[PDB]
């Protein structure tokens, strides 16, 4: 009669330790013990669960609505597993800013979510502004705009929050603060009121990529300037080119589920930012980079030894947690990535979990993790770090560079070749690290011509809307086709990576392409072309 | 088996066996609650040494009445057991007149109301010793009827007043079966012990002779056919017991002809009596309930379980007065009769009870949907004009109650498959017997049917004479050319040929239709002419 | 909130499907239920039976050769109604019969089950209770307690325009003269009784004869039935039977 | 007998999976179980529902509701079956303008709701300003409004709203801001308070067609001019004449239906902001041009494989979706809408939805999908589109034109014809595709001679308060009727639709009608007259 419950969570206690699903028989769902052959075939999951939580991952929705879908049908997919901790993670986004003096630098910019290193838990982003010459006569900024010594440049710039993380926010949005150099805090964004009634579902915009993004500058009588800056500050941003944005956790309320009739309602008791510390301080965190070379970071609850409580958890051991939080699978039994195995990735640990998984490394006698990866036991608060093995990366974990050998592979197929370009097909993740292009003729007698012989004058590959690449020449030529010498002189192209790049002048206001290491990328005589 | 055995105990898991396995949910719910103690006792019941030890705890229990057991109590249970033979110097010499010699040169082998041992009865008398003497020897009948208590019980259903036989022989019969039921005076009810199980093995043929002949598979008879056991399940559901049940002890190896072993529970308020011989004798007028009915396999042969808790019959009998009121509710409208008619009475005390009762269900559905409605109607308001009700029993047609009144005469006595009364207007249908001709139930009761029409058809032309539509000259012509074209049994004589005619018209085989068709063109349009008149 | 749903919903979700033709047949039946038994009864033991036809009763082959003239029926309310559209018609004579016409609309309305309870009533005064003469000064003394009484307009709901046109109290010799007056108003007072529905107004609007109902229908009915078995010879004679068989 | 009902939505539990129906009996209304035989000649709705949600259209009205009828009185009939989500969509009508400078141009304006492609959950409509010449004199609008390069002008426009979706919205009324070319945000649309007292029921205007429309212009203290406007933005607005009215989805709150009285009383609590999400990411989405050439949208719920709850749906069909949720029926078994075959209208899909459908057409092995229309299974998140396949389209799937045979089919009807005009009686719909008409006489010896020979001077075609289009010679003639110099000489006359239209004079300012395509329409001698 009892059928024992005692975290009243629906599931019975033997069933929560043992391993459970819930399948669909004709038009009725029920809950059911884990039978190994009827199961398997119908592609469902084992779950398992803590006897004692009224939510194994500590966040707001009980181990039973996830499983069964009576959930904000918002989550995403990968965290209706109990074991995946589902809360929002909002970073801002900056497209673009223009400059002027209280002649207007009005350039486009690219953004890309950050993480360095002792690594803690605040959302921080990083913005790099494009340096390339839009304009041909546009040389030093410092003129274009009428920038003097007693003078004060206003900044007025475009941004879109993005939300990565796994549940939605209602109420509240994030105030975030825009910060140039180590600590000159130029603006704290403003915490706007009773305006965010739209969702933040994940991966999604706000507002939406059809819509126009909010612009920074108020555009009303709040402040008439407020992002003044000094000379020297401007001088600072010009040897940079590069800003932070700091946002902190203040999110909204929770969105909670109702039983008597289904109603999704945003109750004003819950409020995110009581149970980010609880999830927190109980779960191991792993960071991947593995879909779009940008940081995806989930975390998995892991049973930590000193507390009655959570040695209840399951024991998760690592094998299982690339499996349901990324999409790892075993066609042979073989960890993999869509086709790419696990061992082309690099394993970072911080110094504390570091040394926990020396120890667990010695009672097994292994020197390889990537064998007795199901052997691996994870305690709370472990920091992981999986990063792509053959890219080359900074101090802020960001993708910059890669092999010179694994570049070339990626152009080894000529779709087609004229005197007006090419349009290359490279897989799209490569070309976010290539910053652009040298072009050179070469004499029938060994000299070099170097086109586009300017620091500034790199941006001449262009996207096709079939997602072919197009090289364009007359860009930054006279508008005019390619002319050879000699049908028997050889046309070399060059591609140059990030890390290798100049963003100033040089000592000596150098703008020829000398002092760049330049990598080997086409070779294709007059003939061919 | 155990795999499902298993989930069932398990909590848990009870719930996971019902939503993907119906069937094994159900087969496994009825087992583990109440068979699986039946199933425990036929263990034990293997070993000789748990019988005598069960037989011996019985005894001291009626040690006292058996103590007390007088001369007549023992010399009449005595009779009981073994049936009694008729002597034939005490019928000789209870004629002593001119009738022996008549007798003494008739074609004996000429009667077919007579059975084979009647006639060996009459050849042993002959080797001593289409007219008027055959009405004698419907009189010899009535006397030469061994004396069989239990035989008496059945067949009159325990109504002992039925003036069915001889009035010194029913002051005989009285009297030994009251002193019986005074003798079964000690009730099983005791402390000392619960739940006991009895067996009897019993004959098919005495239930039912229509499916008995083909229960057994025609080719190996230790298998049962499928087919017919299907249907035997179908409606068994409950039974009667009127005459006195003599029941064994132990279970023993049965004979050739007892294809059913009966288990059966007693409760402690039921009165019975212990016999020294190793069975029991149970009172009279017990009903029973049966709760399954299954196949089961003993020392290579086949054979049908069949248990039953006793209760009592007024238990049992509400349910046959609810069954009477539904099936005359729903044909009143069918039929258009006033609302409050008692028209499909049926009283039965035997042991296929429930099966007599659905099968009107069944008769009617192919009565109504084979014959014209107008016909039906027509009749059906002649037969309420009148008292007459239909009759559904499963005692012997004689001692039902309107049968005897009316003929009047002693010797005037018939029992047969089906009967037709024109004073009462009654059709009456056993249905425990079989027909020696007849293929199924329905077939029985057309015919009785045609009897019936005919009485009505014949009434019609004139109010003040009853007759028949025979005797007509122009129909007795028409029965001595074709009369002989059809079944044997029709060529009798003219009332059952005009019934047996009426059948196969109506059959639901085309074919037979056709047949009569092509064999006696001419009485095919004579019938056509009778109906007419509607 | 919760608790409201439940009522709302039992009465709306019909579990099952009863049938096409079913449902005519249980109708009917839980009709004639509420009527006491005892009635039915001498019904039946002074002959005819009720049959209940499911067509148009204007076309029956008991009905049609018999009264053809009589096709002006007066409703309880006193309005006519042409035989074929109406629903119910019983007839007096040798063979006592009365046709009741099957619908399945006699639980959830009650104008319909009204008439029918009207017209047991008919048949027990002037069939029934007839053959006794029972209506007697009991009946008339009620009945004339109704007559003079302040502003009652319970005369009204059951005296016909005749009536109300006799200046002095009613009399023996009334009676016998004219029995069919009173005879109806016999009827309509046992239909309002019956009628769950209608018992409220029957009594509020003529106490006195709301009384009367009362007690006759209590205690009044087994004495009906005895005293009418009384003229049968073979109830006399059964009853013979039965006493002299057990104190022998 | 406790019959089951998990859901607590009144219906038990085996009826809502194989089918049931509301039916009146007499006076009295019950649930019942479908019989086949007995109800269907009654021309009853066959409804089906999911046994675990209180509203398998997961929008405010439960299951029981909805079929009942106890349900705010207001939502629209098609609304009532219980897969089909009732919902509001609220976009702005813009009927006419007025501008000057801080001789005021007022301009009728035509507006259409509109979609676009990667096409998102968000409503925005499509303002296009009439650019005939009201006044002869009035050649180029530069100087009619006297703008100056260092000028502003001051913008004063009128509006409505309109619901064109199912069900009532009832406090708020939402916030839009208007947009001038790809990005200028000229003004948003301040959210009056407190004043929507008024209901919106579906297919109804606010305020209603017989009271003066909303003023955009405050014609109070509040800003001046609210519309400033630098000169730049005046020439995109002189070459494109195109405004875009982007409006968020903040409604109100909810009606929701009362058992104890019967009352209908707007619950404070819950709000149409909190539901909408719900019901976009567990619906198909149908867009339609069917009914007038406007875009009516419907959501079909469907399930979704990969959540528990959500294949308790009903499956539902692609074909009964049609007839469910617009009116589609089968007179002889063959889809239609009022006469027009299924056939002639096109399917287009998003590329996701486009995919999932290529895999349905295989295991069924067909390749035309107008047959085996009721084997296709839908999914949630799938949208499509089914537009009319005789008339062309723009980008933003607005109708523009249509193939000339066409043009001329719907003029073969001449009801009348004499020297002052044309009476035709056409079908209301193909006059939204037709900009104007070119009038010609020709010579008997080929010449040909264009009255109306201006650009700007098209808008000749009335129509009459009985349908009967006329059109007016005298308009942009001068006063004078029609002359004839042969009655010999026929007449001939050219329609030009929408997307054949210019809109601007010329480089060189040519405002002839010479580079146009145009449609012969009319050809009658002089003496045909």
């Amino acid at each position: 009669p009892t059928v024992p419950d005692r975290d009243n969570d629906g599931i019975p206690d033997s069933l929560e330790v043992e391993g459970y699903t819930v399948d669909v028989k004709n038009k009725r769902t029920f809950l059911s013990p884990w039978i190994s052959n009827i199961h398997e075939k119908k592609g469902l999951t084992k779950y398992k669960s803590s006897p004692e939580k009224w939510s194994t991952a500590s966040d707001p929705y009980s181990d039973f609505e996830k499983v069964t879908g009576r959930i904000d049908k918002n989550v995403s997919p990968e965290a209706r597993h109990p074991l995946v901790a589902a809360y929002p993670i909002v970073h801002v986004d900056m497209e673009n800013i223009i400059l002027s003096k209280n002649r207007t630098i009005s350039k486009n910019t690219s953004t890309s979510r950050t993480h360095t290193s002792g690594f803690s838990n605040s959302n921080s982003s990083t913005v790099a502004i494009d340096h390339s010459l839009s304009l041909a006569g546009e040389r030093t900024w410092a003129e274009t705009m009428g920038l003097n010594t007693a003078d004060t440049a206003r900044l007025n710039a475009n941004i879109r929050y993005v939300n990565t993380g796994t549940a939605p926010i209602y109420n509240v949005l994030p105030t975030t603060s825009l910060v140039l150099g180590k600590n000159q805090t130029l603006a704290t964004i403003k915490a706007k009121e009773n305006q965010l009634s739209q969702i933040l579902a994940p991966n999604n915009y706000y507002p939406s990529k059809n819509l126009a993004p909010i612009a920074l500058n108020a555009q009303d009588d709040f402040s008439s300037t407020p992002i003044t800056m000094n000379y020297n500050q401007f001088l600072e941003l010009e040897k940079t080119k590069q800003l932070r944005l700091d946002t902190d956790q203040v999110y909204g309320n929770i969105a909670t589920y109702n039983f008597e009739n289904g109603r999704v309602r945003v109750d004003t008791g819950s409020n995110w930012s009581e149970v980010l510390p609880q999830i927190q301080e109980t779960t191991a965190r792993i960071i991947f980079n593995g879909k779009d070379l940008n940081l995806v970071e989930r975390r998995i609850a892991a049973v930590n030894p000193s507390d009655p409580l959570e040695t209840t958890k399951p024991d998760m051991t690592l094998k299982e947690a690339l499996k349901i939080a990324f999409g790892f699978n075993e066609p042979n039994g073989n960890l993999q990535y869509q086709g790419k195995d696990i061992t082309e990735f690099d394993f970072n640990f911080d110094q504390q979990t570091s040394q926990n998984i020396k120890n667990q490394l010695a009672e097994l006698n292994a020197t390889n993790i990537y064998t007795v990866l199901d052997k691996i036991k994870l305690n709370a608060k472990m920091n992981i770090l999986i990063r792509d093995k053959r890219f080359h990366y900074d101090r802020n974990n960001i993708a910059v560079g890669a092999d010179e050998s694994v570049v070339k592979e990626a152009h080894r197929e000529v779709i087609n070749s004229s005197t007006e370009g090419l349009l290359l097909n490279i897989d799209k993740d490569i070309r976010k690290i290539l910053s652009g292009y040298i072009v050179e003729i070469e004499d029938t007698e060994g000299l070099k011509e170097v086109i586009n012989d300017r620091y500034d004058m790199l941006n001449i590959s262009s996207l096709r809307q079939d997602g072919k690449t197009f090289i364009d020449f007359k860009k930054y030529n006279d508008k005019l086709p390619l002319y050879i010498s000699n049908p028997n002189y050889k046309v070399n192209v060059y591609a140059v990576t990030k890390e290798n790049t100049i963003i100033n002048p040089s000592e000596n206001g150098d703008t020829s392409t000398n002092g760049i290491k330049k990598i080997l990328i086409f070779s294709k005589k007059g003939y061919e072309i | 088996f155990a795999k499902a055995f298993a989930y069932y105990i398990e909590p848990q898991h009870r719930d996971v066996l019902q939503l993907y396995a119906p069937e094994a949910f159900n087969y496994m719910d009825k087992f583990n609650e109440q068979e699986i103690n039946l199933s425990l006792e036929e263990l034990k019941d293997q070993r000789m040494l748990a019988r005598y030890e069960k037989w011996e705890k019985i005894k001291q229990h009626y040690q006292h009445w058996s103590d007390s057991l007088s001369e007549e109590g023992r010399g009449l249970l005595k009779k009981l057991q073994i049936p009694i033979e008729p002597k034939k110097d005490d019928i000789i010499h209870s004629l002593s007149q001119e009738e022996k010699e008549l007798l003494k040169r008739i074609q004996i082998d000429s009667s077919d109301f007579l059975s084979t041992e009647e006639k060996e009865f009459l050849k042993k008398l002959q080797i001593d010793i289409s007219e008027k003497e055959k009405e004698f020897l419907k009189k010899l009948k009535l006397d030469i009827q061994p004396y069989d208590i239990n035989q008496r019980l059945q067949d009159t259903g325990g109504l002992i007043d039925s003036p069915s036989i001889n009035l010194d022989v029913r002051k005989q019969y009285k009297r030994d079966i009251q002193n019986i039921d005074a003798l079964l005076h000690q009730s099983i009810g005791s402390t000392l012990y619960n739940k006991i199980y009895l067996y009897e093995n019993m004959n098919i043929n005495n239930l039912t002779a229509t499916l008995g002949a083909d229960l057994v598979d025609s080719t190996d008879n230790t298998k049962i056919n499928r087919g017919i056991f299907n249907e035997f399940k179908k409606n068994f559901k409950y039974s009667i017991s009127s005459n006195y049940m003599i029941v064994d002890i132990n279970e023993r190896p049965a004979l050739d002809n007892e294809r059913l072993k009966w288990r059966i529970q007693l409760s402690p308020d039921t009165r019975a009596g212990y016999l020294e011989n190793g069975k029991l004798i149970l009172q009279r007028n017990i009903g029973l309930e049966i709760k399954d009915v299954q196949i089961i396999k003993q020392s290579e042969k086949e054979y049908i379980r069949i248990d039953a808790k006793v209760v009592p019959k007024s238990k049992i009998d509400t349910k046959i007065q609810e069954a009477q009121l539904n099936i005359n509710q729903e044909w009143n409208k069918a039929l258009g009769l006033p609302k409050y008619t008692k028209l499909i009475t049926f009283n039965v005390h035997n042991r296929y009870a429930s099966n007599i009762v659905e099968s009107a269900y069944l008769i009617l559905n192919e009565w109504k949907n084979n014959i014209q409605s107008d016909l039906i109607k027509k009749v059906t308001n002649y037969l309420v004009d009148g008292n007459g009700r239909f009759v559904f029993t499963d005692i012997t047609l004689p001692n039902i109650a309107e049968q005897y009144t009316h003929q009047d005469e002693i010797y005037e006595q018939v029992h047969s498959k089906g009967l037709y009364v024109p004073e009462s207007r009654s059709i009456l249908l056993h249905g425990p017997s079989k027909g020696v001709e007849l293929r199924n139930d329905s077939e029985g009761f057309i015919h009785e049917f045609g009897h019936a029409v005919d009485d009505y058809a014949g009434y019609l032309l004139d109010k003040n004479q009853s007759d028949l539509v025979t005797n007509s000259k122009k129909f007795i012509d028409i029965f001595k050319e074709e009369g002989s074209n059809l079944t044997s049994y029709g060529r009798t004589n003219e009332a059952e040929f005009f019934a047996e005619a009426f059948r196969l018209m109506h059959s639901t085989d085309h074919a037979e239709r056709l047949k009569v068709q092509k064999n006696a063109p001419k009485t095919f349009q004579f019938i056509n002419d009778q109906i007419k008149f509607i | 909130q919760e608790e409201h749903l439940k009522e709302i919903m039992k009465h709306i979700v019909k579990i099952e499907v009863k049938g096409e033709e079913a449902v005519k047949k249980e109708a009917a039946e839980k009709l004639l239920e509420k009527v006491p038994s005892d009635v039915l009864e001498m019904y039946k033991a002074i002959g005819g039976k009720i049959y209940i036809v499911d067509g148009d009763i204007t076309k029956h082959i008991s009905l049609e050769a018999l009264s053809e003239d009589k096709k002006k029926i007066k409703d309880i309310y006193g309005k006519d109604a042409l035989l074929h559209e109406h629903y119910v018609y019983a007839k007096e004579g040798y063979e006592p019969v009365l046709v009741i016409q099957s619908s399945e609309d006699y639980v959830e309305n009650t104008e319909k089950a009204l008439n029918v309870y009207y017209e047991i009533g008919k048949i027990l005064s002037r069939d029934i209770l007839s053959k006794i003469n029972q209506p007697y000064q009991k009946f008339l003394d009620v009945l004339n307690t109704i007559k003079n009484a302040s502003d009652s307009d319970g005369q009204d709901l059951l005296f016909t325009n005749q009536l109300k046109e006799h200046p002095t109290d009613f009399s023996v010799e009334f009676l016998e003269q004219n029995s069919n007056e009173v005879q109806e108003v016999f009827a309509k007072a046992f239909a309002y009784y019956i009628e769950p529905q209608h018992r409220d107004v029957l009594q509020l609007y003529a106490p006195e004869a709301f009384n009367y109902m009362d007690k006759f229908n209590e205690q009044e009915i087994n004495l009906s039935l005895e005293e009418l078995k009384d003229q049968r010879m073979l109830a006399r004679y059964e009853k013979w039977e039965k006493i002299k068989q057990h104190y022998q």
